[PDB]
RNA sequence: GAUGUCGGCUCAUCACAUCCUGGGGCUGAAGCCGGUCCCAAGGGUAUGGCUGUUCGCCAUUUAAAGUGGUACGCGAGCUGGGUUUAGAACGUCGUGAGACAGUUCGGUCCCUAUCUGCCGUGGACGUUUGAGAUUUGAGAGGGGCUGCUCCUAGUACGAGAGGACCGGAGUGGACGAACCUCUGGUGUUCCGGUUGUCACGCCAGUGGCAUUGCCGGGUAGCUAUGUUCGGAAAAGAUAACCGCUGAAAGCAUCUAAGCGGGAAACUUGCCUCAAGAUGAGAUCUCACUGGGAACUUGAUUCCCCUGAAGGGCCGUCGAAGACUACGACGUUGAUAGGCUGGGUGUGUAAGCGUUGUGAGGCGUUGAGCUAACCAGUACUAAUGGCCCGUGAGGCUUGACC
RNA sequence: CCUUGUCGGGUAAGUUCCGACCUGCACGAAUGGCGUAACGAUGGCGGCGCUGUCUCCACCCGAGACUCAGUGAAAUUGAA
RNA sequence: CAGGUGGUCGGGUAGAGAAUACCAAGGCGCUUGAGAGAACUCGGGUGAAGGAACUAGGCAAAAUGGCACCGUAACUUCGG
RNA sequence: AACCCACUCCCGUUGAAAAGGUAGGGGAUGACUUGUGGAUCGGAGUGAAAGGCUAAUCAAGCUCGGAGAUAGCUGGUUCUC
RNA sequence: GGGGAGUGAAAUAGAACCUGAAACCGUAUGCGUACAAGCAGUGGGAGCCUACUUGUUAGGUGACUGCGUACCUUUUGUAU
C-alpha cells in the first residue's frame, strides 16, 4: 500500500542543533479506494485508488459509470498498488496517516523531461579535444563498434535520444514530517520530477 | 590543494613558502582534496635556512582553501588564499606555529595539534 | 530546453526584436488595426498592452518613460489622450487577436491585431 | 501549491533578524558545540552581499583575521546565527559588494552613514 | 554515402506512404453561411456572428 | 578497374590462462604477512615526467593499476606527432645522375547514409462488436565496486618482538540516478553605472550604434563543482571444498542408492521496459434494440433507416516535445496573454523645493519595471461542425438452463 | 650506429634541453673551419603572466539542423 | 559567382591619421521566406575551484596594448 | 593604413571560390608595388634556382599533320540445330 | 490551357502536328499481401474473380509447400 501525492516543492527544515534538512514537501489530498481487486476475481490482491478533483466534462460515461460503483466522485487518473494482506473497502479514504516520522519511504514519479539529449548527457560520454586540430568532432561520440567483426553495432549501445520524462524511483527517503491537518509529507532529499507531477509515495523496499 | 598542479601558500612554521600538489591521496581516482585532506606537495620555494628544502616531495594537510568547506545548516566558510600545513611520515606537522585562521572540521583525533596553534 | 522560459527569438537578434516590437507598437496605435503574422502578434501584446496601461495615468514621469520605449512622440500623444481614457476601466486586454488565413507568398499564418473599442 | 510550502517557512521564521544593510559592519554571534560546550562566538566584519529570499535569505560578511581574508555565508534564520548587530553603517549605493575583494587594507574601508 | 543497388519503385512507393495530405477543419459561419477554416475570420472578414474587417 | 599505416583520442565488446574483491586445499602456514594449487568473469582495474611512440625507464598513488581476441577492434568517429611524394641540409657511398643498418627542418586527411545494424520517436493495422480506464508478467534491460578508522582485543597467537580472524556501526573514494531547498555558475528577455558618437527642436531626460560597446550585479529556467539517494541484507540452487550414513570389497571409503553444509558466479530479490507474449491475456464500467431483391444460402452485396459510447481535426497551452506523441484546458472555463496585489532583482528614477561660481550634494524613497516567479477570474483569445466510429456482436461442440 | 654513452644542471620524475668528457661507426679548415652583436612568420628547451588547452564541461547569443510554403540537385545503381 | 580590376575626389565629432567608432552629402535592406528554439555543427559571450594536469607541440584561446615622465641587464661590430 | 604579400588557426572540400573567407600575421622609400605599349617560345625561351614558369596544362606548351604510330598487353566479338 | 461547335476522308492529322515503340510515370478494375526471412523463379497447389459451356476447359491472381547463392568476363577454381 503507498500513497498518491504530488511535488508541491522544496523547501528546508532548520532543526534546534542546527542543520538544515533538505526537504521537498509531497500534498497528499486525501486518497479514495475505488476498486479492491482480490485473486478469486482478479488474479492478484491490489486496490485501486483516485486523488481528486476532475470536471465532469473531462470525465467520460465509462469512467464515470466506474467511480459510480465505488461511491467516489473521484478526480484526476487511477493508480493501483499491490497489496501483501490488507483489507480495504471500495468507498474507504487513505491518508498520510499511513506514514509516521522515521520511516524510511520510496518516492516514484515521472523524471523531468530532458529533450533528445547527447552522449555527453545522456551517458556521460567524454568529449573528445576542442583545439589540437580536432575536425568538427567535439562533442559528437567516438566509433559505435569494432570493425568487421561483428560488423555490426551491438543491441543496447549508448547512443544520444530522448533522455527525459521516465518513470524513476527514489528509495530509501527518510519522512522528517507528517502533517495530517494540511495533508502533506514532508521528505529528506529530492524527489523526480517537477512541481506538481503525481507522485506515488510508499514504504521502503528495502529496509 | 584541490587537485594536482595546483600550488599553495604554507600555513605553518618553518621550510616553505609555496608547495605544488603532486598528488591527491585518498582514493584511485581521486580529483579534489578540501580541508583536511592528505595531498602530496613538493617544495618549490623555501627560505634560506628552515627545515624543508626546495623541490622535496613531502605530505601536507590542507588547512584553508578558496572553494571552502560547508556546514550543517547550509553555511559556508571560504577564505582568500589556498594553504597547507606540511607533515612529517607521522602526519604530524612539522614547524612549532601556525598562521592564519583554520577551520573546525579540522580539530579531530590527528591535527588538533594544528589548531591548537592556530590563531583562530 | 526552455523549460518555463518566456518569449520568442523569432529568428533575429535581440536588439532587432526590440526595434520591430516597437515599430509593431506604433503601427498598432496609430491604426489601431494592423495585420502582422500570429507569433508575431502573440508576442506583440507582450509589448503594446502595458503601454495603455502605463498611459491611464497621465503624468510627465509616464509620459517620458513611454516615450523611452516607443521613441516616437506621435504615439506617445495617442496614448495618454485617446488610449488611457479608452481603456481607463479595463482591466487588460486592450488588443484582440484574430487569425486570419495564411500568407500568400510564404505560408506564413496571418492575425489580424486590433483594438477592442475602436470607433470604426 | 506555493500557500502551503510558504506556510512551512512562515513557521520557522519566528527569529528577529534586525535591519542590516550591505556595507554595514556587522558581529554575527555564533554558536559552536563541538566537544560538547554550548559557547557563543562573534565574527565581525562587513555586510557584502544579501540574499533576499525569505526563509532562504542568507548573507555574506567579509573579516580579515592574521592578514587572510575569509567569508562566511551566514543563513539568516538558522539557529547558528544566534544573533545579529550592526556595529557602523555603510555608504555604498550598490547591493552586492564584492568589489573588496581586489582592495587590500585602506581602499577596502567602507564610508559612514550620518 | 551512397547506393549501391536502385530502389525497388516498391519501395520507393512505400517510404510516401506517410506522405498524404490532411484536410483543415472547415466551418460555416450561421449569418452569412460561407465557409471558412475553422477558428480563423471569413473571407469576406467575419468571425462569429459580426463583421471584423 | 585501391581492402588507405604506427600511436594517441572517443567508444567499446568478448574470453579466462584472475590484477583486486569473494569461497577453499596443502605448506618448510605460530601470528602479521606470504608461497603454491584449485573454484570463481559479478563489479572494479591510476595520474604524471621523458619520448612520435606501443613498450620501457622513472616520480607519486591505489584494494588493484591483469593477460589475450575483436582487419596487432575502431580515420564514410577524430587527430596526423612517427613512417611519409615533391624542398632543403649533415654524415657516409658513387666519377656522376643519385642513393641510404642513417639522421635533420618543412609539408592538402574528401563523402549530405540508400540497405543491414544501433539509439530514439511515431503512422498504419491486428488483437473477432466498439469504447474510457486500470493492470497480470512470459520475456528483456539496468544495477552489482571499495578504502579507512574505530568498537571485540593488544584478546586468540607468540619467550618476547608483533598481531588477529570471526562479529556491528560511520566516514570516505570512484561510479550511477534523481534534483535545484542550500553553496555557486549562467542568465544578449531585468536593474544600474559608464566611454565615444549621432539623434529625439534645444536644456534636461532618454534612445540607436559601437562584440550585449565595455562593465557591475542578477529573477525564473537549465546546471555541477551543490544536495539527496543507491550498490544491499535475504532466499533458492550450486562451484571447488568439507562432510553424514554406506555397500560393492566382513573392514575402509562424500556415493553406488540416500542426506547435507558451501562463493560477489547462476535463479529470484532491487529498478525500468513489457500481451505485436499473433500464445495478442485479465478486471471494472460504458454505448448501440428498421426492411425488400437476385443468386449460390460464413450468405453476401445493394438500396431506405440512422449515427451512440467515444476518438480525432481545430484552438488556448505545458516543468511534454526535432515533427510527433504524451499531458492539461476550450465559456457548465480558469489554458495562455494582460490586469490587480504579494515577492524578487537592481539600488535612492524623473520632476521640483533645497544647495554651491561650477562639477557635484538629502528627502519623495529604499521608486518605477517586472522577465520567466507566486496569488482571482467572464479584460482578450480558446465558436454546442458533423469528419471518423454505428444500429446488439459468426459458426461448431460441451456444461448448466 | 651502438645509445636514452657517461658525468654535471634544470623537474617530484627529463629519450628532448644546457654545460662538459672524448671511446669522432661516419667533423675539419673557401662542397670553407671555429666564433659572433644585430636580425628572423627559423629549429629545440626553460620561466613569468594569462587563460575552457585540460580536470569537466555548464549556461547563454546568433547561423544551420527540425517543421510548414515555393523551387529543386549530386556521387551511386545487375536485380532485389 | 564572399574573387579580381589602373587612376581621381574626399565633409563632421572623437583621433597621430585616408586607422577606427559614430554620422552628413549620397547610397542601401545584399531576389526564398515563415515558424520551432532537440542532439549535433558553425561563429561568438560569461564562468565556481584549480591553472598547461592538455597536447606531438601553450595549437588555439586568454593576456599585453595609448601618451607623457621615471627607470632599464648581459653582451656589443659603439649604431645597438 | 592603402597597397603588395601569404606564416598560422579554423571554416569550406558536391565549396560562395578548379586555391577563397574570417580572426591574427610579413614588407610597407624600395633589390618596392603597379598601369600601358613592347622584346624573348618548345631540346626553345625565362628562372634572387623550385624542374619553377611559358594562357586553370610543363622532367619539354598548344594545335594540326606522319596516323587507324606501336601495343607478345587489356577489354569486347551479335541467329539456331 | 481546355469543353463544345465547325473544317476535313481522318483532329487520339490542331501546328511541339504521319507512324508514334521501349524504358519511365499514372488512373481504373480483378486477385494476392500487415507472425513472416534470402537470386524472387520453378514443381506441386487451395481459394477467389472473369469470360464462356458443361468441365476431366480458357484467361487472371497465387495462400501454402519441395528444390533453388543472378549474368558476363577471367581463371586451377568465383554466389563471390
Amino acid at each position: 500500500i503507498g500513497v498518491v501525492g504530488r511535488k508541491c516543492g522544496m523547501t528546508r527544515i532548520f532543526t534546534e542543533e542546527g542543520v538544515s534538512i533538505p526537504v521537498t514537501v509531497i500534498e497528499v489530498e486525501p486518497n479514495r479506494v475505488t476498486q479492491f481487486k482480490t485473486e478469486e476475481t482478479d488474479g492478484y490482491r491490489a486496490v485501486q485508488v483516485t486523488a481528486g478533483e476532475r470536471r465532469a466534462s473531462r470525465v467520460t460515461k465509462a469512467q464515470a459509470g466506474h467511480f459510480a460503483k465505488a461511491n467516489v466522485a473521484a478526480g484526476r487518473g487511477v493508480w493501483e498498488f499491490r497489496l501483501g494482506e490488507e483489507q480495504y473497502a471500495a468507498g474507504d479514504q487513505i491518508t498520510v496517516d499511513l506514514f509516521q516520522a522515521g520511516q524510511m519511504v520510496d518516492v516514484t514519479g515521472e523524471s523531468k523531461g530532458k529533450g533528445f539529449a547527447g552522449t555527453i548527457k545522456r551517458w556521460n560520454f567524454r568529449g573528445q579535444d576542442n583545439t589540437h586540430g580536432n575536425s568538427v568532432s567535439h562533442r559528437v561520440p567516438g566509433s559505435i563498434g569494432q570493425c568487421q567483426t561483428p560488423g555490426r553495432v551491438f543491441k543496447g549501445k549508448k547512443m544520444s535520444g530522448h533522455l527525459g520524462a521516465e518513470r524513476v524511483t527514489v528509495q530509501s527517503l527518510e519522512i522528517v514530517r507528517v502533517d495530517a491537518e494540511r495533508n502533506l509529507l514532508l521528505v529528506k532529499g529530492a524527489v523526480p520530477g517537477a512541481t506538481g507531477g503525481d507522485v506515488i509515495v510508499r514504504p521502503a523496499a528495502k529496509a | 590543494m584541490i587537485q594536482t598542479q595546483s600550488m599553495l601558500d604554507v600555513a605553518d612554521n618553518s621550510g616553505a613558502r609555496r608547495v605544488m600538489c603532486i598528488k591527491v591521496l585518498g582514493g584511485s581516482h581521486r580529483r579534489y582534496a578540501g580541508i583536511g585532506d592528505i595531498i602530496k606537495v613538493t617544495v618549490k620555494e623555501a627560505i634560506p635556512r628552515g627545515k624543508v628544502k626546495k623541490g622535496q616531495v613531502m605530505t601536507a594537510v590542507v588547512v584553508r582553501t578558496k572553494h571552502g568547506v560547508r556546514r550543517t545548516d547550509g553555511s559556508i566558510i571560504r577564505f582568500d588564499g589556498n594553504a597547507a600545513v606540511l607533515l612529517n611520515n607521522k602526519q604530524e606537522p612539522i614547524g612549532t606555529r601556525i598562521f592564519g585562521p583554520v577551520t573546525r572540521e579540522l580539530r579531530t583525533e590527528k591535527f588538533m595539534k594544528i589548531v591548537s596553534l592556530a590563531p583562530e | 530546453m526552455r523549460h518555463r522560459k518566456s518569449g520568442r527569438h523569432l529568428s533575429r537578434t535581440s536588439a532587432h526584436r526590440k526595434a520591430m516590437f516597437q515599430n509593431m507598437a506604433v503601427s498598432l496605435f496609430e491604426h489601431e488595426l494592423i495585420k502582422t503574422t500570429l507569433p508575431k502578434a502573440k508576442e506583440l501584446r507582450r509589448v503594446a498592452e502595458p503601454l495603455i496601461t502605463l498611459a491611464k495615468e497621465d503624468s510627465v514621469a509616464n509620459r517620458r518613460l513611454a516615450f523611452d520605449r516607443t521613441r516616437s512622440k506621435a504615439a506617445v500623444g495617442k496614448l495618454f489622450n485617446d488610449l488611457g481614457k479608452r481603456y481607463a476601466n479595463r482591466p487588460g486586454g486592450y488588443l484582440r487577436i484574430l487569425k486570419c488565413g495564411f500568407r500568400a507568398g510564404d505560408n506564413a499564418p496571418m492575425a489580424y491585431v486590433e483594438l477592442v473599442d475602436r470607433p470604426v | 501549491t506555493n500557500k502551503i510550502i510558504q506556510q512551512i517557512e512562515a513557521e520557522q521564521m519566528n527569529k528577529e533578524i534586525p535591519a542590516f544593510a550591505p556595507g554595514d559592519t556587522v558581529i554575527v554571534q555564533v554558536k559552536v558545540k563541538e566537544g560538547d560546550r554550548q559557547r557563543l562566538q562573534a565574527f565581525e566584519g562587513v555586510v557584502i552581499a544579501k540574499r533576499n529570499r525569505g526563509l532562504n535569505s542568507a548573507f555574506t560578511v567579509r573579516k580579515i583575521s592574521n592578514g587572510v581574508g575569509v567569508e562566511r555565508t551566514f543563513q539568516t534564520y538558522s539557529p547558528i546565527v544566534d544573533s545579529l548587530s550592526v556595529k557602523r553603517r555603510g555608504d555604498v549605493r550598490k547591493a552586492k559588494l564584492y568589489y573588496l575583494r581586489a582592495l587590500s587594507g585602506k581602499a577596502a574601508r567602507i564610508k559612514e552613514k550620518l | 554515402a551512397v547506393q549501391q543497388n536502385k530502389k525497388s519503385r516498391s519501395a520507393r512507393d512505400m517510404r510516401r506512404s506517410h506522405d498524404a495530405l490532411e484536410s483543415n477543419a472547415l466551418s460555416v459561419e450561421k449569418s452569412t453561411g460561407e465557409v471558412h477554416l475553422r477558428h480563423h475570420v471569413s473571407p469576406d472578414g467575419f468571425y462569429r456572428g459580426r463583421k471584423v474587417v
